[PDB]
């Protein structure tokens, strides 16, 4: 009945961290380097493509985020994107300042198919060593209800979960940067009320040792709530000030990476990877403790808003990007096989 | 885009006013109301207020109770609800109106010809001459609708009115007595979105009364970061214990927009376009304005909100409003005199603290005979007689490559010495196979003497170039006039310095030949334009600086400051010879430059800044303080935002 | 009864004191809150207030989070508690304090040798010229107690000290930026009880600031029916990138009591006689204050009450307030022409 070698039709869904090129304080040029990445992932049959934080202003601008042209310039961009995004299959996961009540947040706009699905805003906003951002910027954690985005009410606020109706093992998260460091991350609550795939927009400037920061967490976090991890940071383009980028993407599985993509690239880059949402299925099916610690913290679970969207992934052969090892309980790589 | 309308740039034309009062007659009271009203949408106004129980007296006591008065309230009202469909403005009008059990003091605010909420009064003043809760019900914590004129309209102390094509206009409503408790019906709308507070107010007068009005009024305005509108009744109320001015007024952040005539005779508003991108602009600023909201979260999301399509007049309709030429300079001569005395002050107690620190160094400082090192050479003086410190432990450098100069060191009794760096040039310019190379190697060989010098005798160079130069980046980097070791112009727009060095020959304590010295700079010195007049480049940054306005707002501002020299008024010390008038077309011109130069080109220079003391509430230019931006940025988007929204002329 | 004692007419003495700040040595700084309290008490003084951070200095930005400034600062303020044994006002101080995860900015009451209580901060500007939430936490919401040398004493924004021999006399304590939002913690104590509201502040002087400084400390105490006492930091602090006017002021009721000189040379204080009765007669008529109370009545219903007794001095020590002849009539010649 069923096409034997599509990847969809075996409960994997393609996803994308792409690293594009900053041009800080021009939003337009910041779209087009995301419009041209976003039609590749869609090319490559993808689900989802994540962005790093801030896209479409550039990070690293300061009380730039804060004048009024590059506010406006920001949202013209955006809306643009999201009539772009009409013909292309993944939902875009794309960073903004926006403006809400009295003051911009440091956001997540989650598109799809010409709507915008939700705006995430980051919860914990550092304002410290290298970071200013509580300066520009307020923290989201605690908001809830809906933002105003040319001319639509569209969900607002750190509750949100974003379902595939046809790909049922599909179900996205979004924070951050920072908002995976702190003890008791949103996305830990998110994968307890349901997310299976968490993305993270980050920012994160480089220094010596950072890299190794970013995965333990972002690793951990994925083993840990039994989902796939998403990442993209920025690089070529945000302000050398103060600060160097290295534009690091990744995606890592219930503990294992998939993929990741060059540190310091010259030009744009993606990590793409098949991402097994039956084996994340199977892991939460068997591990009991998962589900009595979202008992246990109930209230703070069933609080989710649950957006819902239908993918209609390709049906046919597009391959499958995925290391599968020939020998499950033999590792390739000696050093591993010599402990095990 | 029209540029000349001030709906387009955010401007909001807000009306209070205050009408004949007919005690017990709401059919005159409305027909009083209805011709305000009219004159209102002539105006273009999206909002017009009138005073605490407009519909049938604020005076009239236990005639309140009484049937026939109640019911002629009502008709009245409907009346007015009926005209309004034709009227442009929002119409927030007093009356008394039955609810449940009891009649509530309250304000019917009106739209094109639907009730859009009645909202109560919620404290009621019942002591000394006030007799409120005997007639009529407290409206704090009633919520739900009421029904006029047979339809269900929110009714409660927690509404606010949003026009959905003006995302900057919130209005929220109180009621007289609401905004002199210690927590204000206001004060928790304006954390929950508000933007304009409107009070409907009676407010018999009594001797002290307006003061106290102003008071909360302008301190609701400030803390709320919000435009206060307010009107109070006046003639035709009661006389049988109390009198009645009819003040009324509005304002913005603090400031007076606009207020009208006390005790008048006939009918009287104010009538202002409040900027709600002003406001807009110093909530997306202050961070403890919506920290406060946090904390007060349920509060603060409980308010519903009604929303309402404005749709205002799109044509050129001028501007309501006081835009001042000089942002930095008040043309007040009492508020200048105010800002040179505090100006100065901020330079001097700067500079001792430094001084102290460093155990009472030599100050080094070359002096042009220009505004600046001048006044800069003020500041030093008065700083090391403030320590009581010998003058002769200032070292003034003239440094040609003016007598004024020489006269001003001899006249204070400093230590002043000539060092001509011409040889030092040639050589300079040999040794490197030598325009901007040519005049920068001067500029270099200066600083690097004082420097020099600073080491040899223990002292520190004084910094001189002024807050205009650190915006347009004019000025020398590293090696170079932007370099010092303590800059006490660097916080001074060029504007305010030429006032500064007014005020301290005003003032008088150096003494009659310093004055005279000091005098002559000036009359040497207005009489560097490839980067534009100063008095429009300090107008730009001002904008930017405080509220980050786009270009095309700026442009619009500038022009109607700058565009008439007969129009505003001058600060102090402008003869008419000069109180130049600027076309749009350069003010347009001076405005490309302004942003390619402020945004792209001059952060860097900025970036390795020597420390100095912020003066103008606008802001100083430190990347260690209020200005956090890259060195390494295009200008692009402001260039094209004035290319596609201010026209060529 | 003594007729000539201010006490007995129910009046306070209360002092805003701007010292000799001496960024990053606390022994320093509290050598000059030290000399200023004995002058404050040999005033007869019930109240001394002081600039935000007094102790360490509030302009050092990240040397507050140093050790060995936070360490020094902690044995500053316990020399001046055992001072304090032998001192007649309540001593209001600043001083960065360790709390849990983090450092507050906070103000310590102190009386007669023990700490009454501590309050932090409740809103951290972090904007302008100011960097507030890089250093410091937020203390609004923060309650409970904190450990003192040795001692648990109470901690966070809802506190109110009342003199247990002065009924009228009841203090809150807020700092700086907490005076100038929309619902300011001194408004919902005023309406819980507060009759003296106290500002420690730091507050960089700039073109215009006075005016708001002015604007805002003076509604306040018309608005709560108050006296306020507020203070500024002077001579001292680093003008590395800004400059300090030392001001001081004690406003009642909408009135100026006392100023202070600004952009003095050497310390200064203002200090005057408060006239609890006259808050208390303003209060008693103003029924929608306590309207204004009950309407907010589980913010108001919360605050801690924390007792001490002042034991002031009984004799004549003359009235600091200027009473006018004529209540009618103003003897400002601007003031009577507008009347
Ligand atoms: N973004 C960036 N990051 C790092 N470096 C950057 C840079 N952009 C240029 N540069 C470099 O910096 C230098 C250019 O800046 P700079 O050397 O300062 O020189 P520049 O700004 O090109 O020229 C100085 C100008 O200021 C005028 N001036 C000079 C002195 C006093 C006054 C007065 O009215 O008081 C006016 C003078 O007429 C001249 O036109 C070059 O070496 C350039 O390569
Ligand atoms: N001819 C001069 N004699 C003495 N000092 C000068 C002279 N020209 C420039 N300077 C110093 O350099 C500063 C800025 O230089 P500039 O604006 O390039 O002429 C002046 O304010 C003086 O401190």
């Amino acid at each position: 009945s069923m096409n034997f070698y599509s990847a969809y039709q075996h409960g994997f869904v393609r996803v994308a961290a792409c690293t594009h090129h900053t041009t800080i304080g021009d939003p337009a040029a910041n779209a087009a380097s995301v419009l041209d990445m976003a039609r590749a992932c869609h090319d490559d049959g993808a689900a989802l493509a994540v962005f790093p934080e801030l896209t479409l202003s550039g990070y690293s601008i300061e009380d730039v985020l804060l004048q009024d042209s590059l506010l406006d310039a920001v949202e013209d961009a955006l809306l643009d994107l999201v009539t772009e995004s009409a013909d292309l299959l993944p939902v875009l996961v794309v960073g903004a300042p926006l403006r809400h009540r009295h003051r911009i947040y440091n956001t997540a706009v989650v598109i799809h198919r010409g709507a915008v699905l939700g705006v995430v805003p980051k919860s914990y906003l550092p304002t410290y060593r290298e970071f200013y951002e509580r300066r520009q910027m307020a923290p989201g954690d605690g908001e809830r209800g809906t933002i105003r985005i040319g001319g639509a009410d569209v969900a607002f606020g750190t509750d949100l979960l974003f379902a595939a109706s046809d790909l049922p093992g599909f179900v996205l998260h979004v924070e951050i940067a920072e908002d995976m460091f702190v003890p008791m991350p949103p996305s830990a609550e998110a994968a307890l009320a349901g997310a299976t795939v968490l993305a993270n927009l980050s920012g994160s400037p480089i220094t010596i040792g950072r890299a190794e920061d970013r995965r333990l967490l972002a690793r951990s976090a994925s083993a840990r709530c039994l989902a796939a991890y998403v990442y993209a940071a920025a690089g070529e383009g945000e302000s050398t000030t103060d600060l160097a980028w290295d534009g690091q993407t990744m995606i890592w599985e219930n503990g294992a990476l998939l993929a990741e993509s060059e540190r310091f690239p010259k030009g744009v880059r993606r990590s793409v990877a098949d991402v097994d949402t039956e084996l994340l299925r199977s892991e939460r099916l068997r591990m009991g403790t998962f589900d009595d610690n979202r008992r246990h913290h109930r209230e703070l679970t069933e609080s989710f808003r649950r957006i819902d969207f239908a993918l209609d992934p390709p049906a046919g052969d597009i391959g499958l990007l995925r290391e599968v090892e020939r020998f499950p309980f033999v590792p390739a790589d000696p050093q591993r096989l010599q402990q095990d | 885009m029209n540029f000349y309308s001030a709906y387009q740039h955010g401007f909001v034309r807000v009306a209070a006013c205050t009408h004949h009062t007919t005690i017990g007659d709401p059919a005159a009271n409305a027909a009083s109301v209805l011709d305000m009203a009219r004159a209102c949408h002539d105006d273009g106004a999206a909002l017009a207020v009138f005073p605490e129980l407009t519909l049938s007296g604020y005076s009239i006591e236990d005639v309140l109770l009484q049937d026939s008065l109640l019911d002629a309230v009502e008709d009245a009202l409907l009346d007015l609800v009926t005209e309004s469909a034709d009227l442009l403005p929002v119409l927030v009008v007093g009356a008394p109106l039955r609810h449940r059990h009891r009649i509530y003091n309250t304000a019917v605010v009106i739209h094109r010809g639907a009730v859009l909420g009645v909202v109560p009064k919620s404290y009621l003043p019942t002591y000394r001459e006030f007799y409120e809760r005997r007639q009529m019900a407290p409206g704090d914590g009633e919520r739900g609708t009421i029904r006029i004129g047979g339809a269900d309209v929110a009714f409660g102390t927690d509404l606010l009115f949003a026009a959905s094509d003006l995302p900057g206009f919130v209005l929220h409503v109180e009621i007289a007595e609401d905004m002199f408790v210690p927590m204000p019906p206001s004060a928790e709308a304006a954390l929950a979105g508000a933007t304009v507070l409107a009070n409907l107010s009676g407010s018999p007068i009594t001797i002290g009364r307006a003061e106290d009005r102003r008071l909360l009024a302008r301190s609701a305005s400030a803390r709320c970061l919000a435009a206060y509108v307010y009107a109070a009744a006046g003639e035709g109320e009661s006389t049988t214990d109390l009198a009645w001015d009819g003040q009324t007024m509005i304002w913005e952040n603090g400031a007076l927009l606009a207020e009208s005539e006390r005790f008048p005779k006939g009918v009287r508003r104010s009538v202002a376009d409040v900027d709600t991108e002003l406001l807009r602009s110093e909530r997306l600023r202050m961070g403890t304005f919506d920290d406060n909201r946090r904390h007060h979260r349920e509060l603060t999301e409980s308010f519903r909100r009604i929303d309402f399509a404005l749709d205002p007049p799109a044509g050129d309709i001028g501007l309501l409003r006081e835009v001042e030429r000089f942002p930095f300079v008040p043309a007040d001569p009492q508020r200048l005199q105010q800002d040179c005395y505090e100006a100065y002050n901020i330079q001097v107690s700067g500079l001792e603290q430094r001084l102290r620190a460093l155990d009472y160094p030599k100050v080094v400082i070359g002096v042009s005979g220009g505004l600046d090192s001048t006044h800069a050479l003020i500041v030093a003086t008065h700083a090391m007689d403030r320590e009581g410190r010998p003058r002769s432990d200032i070292l003034a450098f003239a440094l040609p490559g003016k007598n004024n100069a020489i006269k001003l060191a001899r006249a204070l009794g400093v230590t002043f010495s000539e060092i001509d760096i011409g040889d030092t040039a040639r050589l300079m310019l040999h040794t490197i196979g030598h325009d901007v190379t040519f005049e920068n190697v001067q500029a270099g060989l200066r600083t690097d003497y004082l420097f020099r010098i600073a080491n040899q005798r223990g002292g520190i160079v004084l910094g001189t170039g002024d807050l205009s130069e650190l915006a347009l980046g004019w000025s020398t980097y590293g090696v170079g006039d932007q370099m010092s070791h303590y800059n006490v112009n660097a916080g001074v727009p060029k504007t305010l310095i030429q006032h500064l060095i007014r005020w301290v020959i005003s003032a008088g304590e150096f003494g009659e030949k310093v004055g005279e010295v000091l005098q002559s700079v000036l009359d040497t010195e207005i009489t560097e334009a490839k980067v534009g007049p100063f008095a429009l480049q300090d107008f730009s940054l001002f904008q930017v600086l405080r509220y980050g306005f786009r270009p095309s707002k700026i442009a619009f501002l500038a022009w109607h400051a700058w565009n008439d020299a007969e129009r505003g008024n001058w600060p102090p010390g402008f003869p008419k010879s000069e109180r130049p008038s600027y076309s749009l077309a350069e003010i347009r011109h001076w405005l490309q430059i302004f942003v390619q130069r402020f945004y792209s080109f001059s952060q860097f220079k900025r970036s390795a800044l020597p420390n100095g003391p912020k003066v103008s509430h606008g802001g100083a230019l430190s990347p260690r303080g209020d200005w956090r931006a890259p060195s390494d940025m295009s200008a692009r988007i402001w260039l094209d935002q004035i290319d596609r929204e201010v026209p060529k002329g």
